[PDB]
């Protein structure tokens, strides 16, 4: 649906470090309080409630900001690219475990590229399974892996405590990849503080990209009867997704340079004042 | 000049000495991987490898492969590691050293006709080195295989992979091999007691845009070793300037790599390599007012 | 076109001295790294454009 983002959207595009002071930069930053889309990563299993299957292919208009309720650890990778197919070069990004496989290997992006995991038997422990994602022509002109083997499901059903957030940007070509790892205890929406977005990586494969869909897992244990898209009830996590737009705003730093509180210039009439004045009060 | 003080210039102490500071050189393009492999492409379908998101290597000429017959077309092999390229290809292939003659822009042969050919506004490097200890067989290497009876000619940038039967004089073939119909592949002698015109000679060609994407090669930048307490002209990475580089106490975060003030003149940097956080102090830039009785 | 120094505008300098490549000082010998450094024009007379 509709919700308002309090405070996302937030991050350092220059390396630079400026102490206790403001400073007013334009950059495509997240309006905020925007209409941000809710997707709802939820199981419900009753006989008139259908399986949640939020999985759409969303627009990537300039910027996509994302934020994931995640204690389940199933929203995993981001599908990138312009026509999302093998002919036209594309991005794809995994997280196997720990590892992230990031390529621009165009493989087949048909309604079933999603991963599945399995509470197996032979290790009583829910074990990578399915692997559907890709089948086709590789011609791959970039392959970044990182190969930490790690797991930390830490699947709760109760409450929100892990929220991950990333927003993803084109800038001739240097696809930057910022993110936050944030514990959190909402269950019900984003939490109302205030937190940057450091940034990860900027690949520099530079593909020219509209379309952005996201990545999850859909398998299940044994003790569910069926199959996996057939019966899923372990989908526990829940995101968002908003649109940066090209803005001025204001940043103002602490002592020790961590982005403490932001300030729109377009919002409102008190904020064009502490925007133009080039003041905080 | 009657009594009373006056200006004349700024005492600028001269920078004392350069020094550039880079990352060290992570990643590399592994050209011992592109020369020391144990086999090579046939000149027919020869291998157009993509060199990419690796730091270039210059290291000497007589590497392994020795350099033969080594020429930079359109670039410099000096600045090779200093002239930033992206978009490598590497097309490599096994052919007889009469044959290396045929690489430069326009040079005719059977490569040019049936197997492999180069542009005339070429921009790379062409090593084809003598493979006399390395593909040579002491019985003689039939392996790479060469079109030669083909109806029409290729062009560079083309690589042929099909086994045609030729129609000599338009004589129908129902796949039959014999008078004025042959099969388009042949074998090359390539024994160890031919002539050095005879003998194997491996072709590699490093070919690239000038900028045209996102440069994602690049050559290496050397780093020298920072000194402190005078006034270096510094080059890192990010910027170029003259100051006097001090160790401070500023907790540059681990991402943040830049430092700088209210009024947005870059004082604190970052060792590129390590993790030293140095400020910029300028140098002398006083007036040099004089003073005097008239 | 091979030259240590490019020339300062005004000034013709003619030194028949093969240029010095590959870290080999070459007297006079044509060989890898080292040819002589005036080039001669590639010209088929009444050639291209």
């Amino acid at each position: 649906a509709y919700t308002n983002s309090f405070t996302r959207g937030v991050y350092y595009p220059d390396k630079v470090f400026r102490s206790s002071v403001l400073h007013s930069t334009q950059d495509l930053f997240l309006p905020f309080f925007s209409n941000v889309t809710w997707f709802h990563a939820i199981h419900v299993s009753g006989t008139n409630g259908t399986k949640r299957f939020d999985n759409p292919v969303l627009p990537f208009n300039d910027g996509v900001y994302f934020a994931s309720t995640e204690k389940s650890n199933i929203i995993r990778g981001w599908i990138f690219g312009t026509t999302l197919d093998s002919k036209t070069q594309s991005l794809l990004i995994v997280n196997n475990a720990t590892n992230v496989v990031i390529k621009v290997c165009e493989f087949q992006f048909c309604n079933d590229p999603f991963l599945g995991v399995y509470y197996h038997k032979n290790n009583k422990s829910w074990m990578e399974s399915e692997f559907r994602v890709y089948s086709s022509a590789n011609n791959c002109t970039f392959e970044y892996v990182s190969q930490p083997f790690l797991m930390d499901l830490e699947g709760k059903q109760g409450n929100f405590k892990n929220l991950r957030e990333f927003v993803f940007k084109n800038i001739d070509g240097y696809f930057k990849i910022y993110s936050k790892h944030t514990p959190i205890n909402l269950v019900r929406d984003l939490p109302q503080g205030f937190s940057a977005l450091e940034p990860l990586v900027d690949l520099p494969i530079g593909i020219n990209i509209t379309r952005f869909q996201t990545l999850l897992a859909l398998h299940r244990s044994y003790l569910t009867p069926g199959d996996s898209s057939s019966g899923w009830t372990a989908g526990a996590a829940a995101y968002y997704v908003g649109y940066l737009q090209p803005r001025t705003f204001l940043l103002k730093y602490n002592e020790n340079g961590t982005i403490t509180d932001a300030v729109d210039c377009a919002l409102d009439p008190l904020s064009e004042t502490k925007c133009t004045l080039k003041s905080f009060t | 000049v009657e009594k009373g003080i006056y200006q004349t210039s700024n005492f600028r102490v001269q920078p004392t000495e350069s020094i550039v500071r880079f990352p060290n050189i992570t990643n590399l393009c592994p050209f011992g991987e592109v020369f020391n492999a144990t086999r090579f492409a046939s000149v027919y379908a020869w291998n157009r490898k993509r060199i990419s998101n690796c730091v270039a290597d210059y290291s000497v000429l007589y590497n392994s492969a020795s350099f033969s017959t080594f020429k930079c077309y359109g670039v410099s092999p000096t600045k090779l590691n200093d002239l930033c390229f992206t978009n490598v290809y590497a097309d490599s292939f096994v052919i007889r050293g009469d044959e290396v003659r045929q690489i430069a822009p326009g040079q005719t042969g059977k490569i040019a006709d049936y197997n492999y050919k180069l542009p005339d506004d070429f921009t790379g490097c062409v090593i084809a080195w003598n493979s006399n200890n390395l593909d040579s067989k002491v019985g003689g290497n039939y392996n790479y295989l060469y079109r030669l009876f083909r109806k029409s000619n290729l062009k560079p940038f083309e690589r042929d992979i099909s086994t045609e039967i030729y129609q000599a004089g338009s004589t129908p073939c129902n796949g039959v091999e014999g008078f004025n119909c042959y099969f388009p592949l042949q074998s090359y002698g390539f024994q160890p007691t031919n002539g050095v015109g005879y003998q194997p000679y491996r072709v590699v060609v490093l070919s690239f845009e000038l900028l045209h994407a996102p440069a994602t090669v690049c050559g290496p930048k050397k780093s020298t070793n920072l000194v402190k307490n005078k006034c270096v002209n510094f080059n890192f990475n990010g910027l170029t300037g003259t100051g006097v580089l001090t160790e401070s106490n500023k907790k540059f975060l681990p991402f943040q790599q830049f430092g700088r003030d209210i009024a947005d003149t870059t004082d604190a940097v970052r060792d590129p390599q390590t993790l030293e956080i140095l400020d910029i102090t300028p140098c002398s830039f006083g007036g040099v007012s004089v003073i005097t009785p008239g």
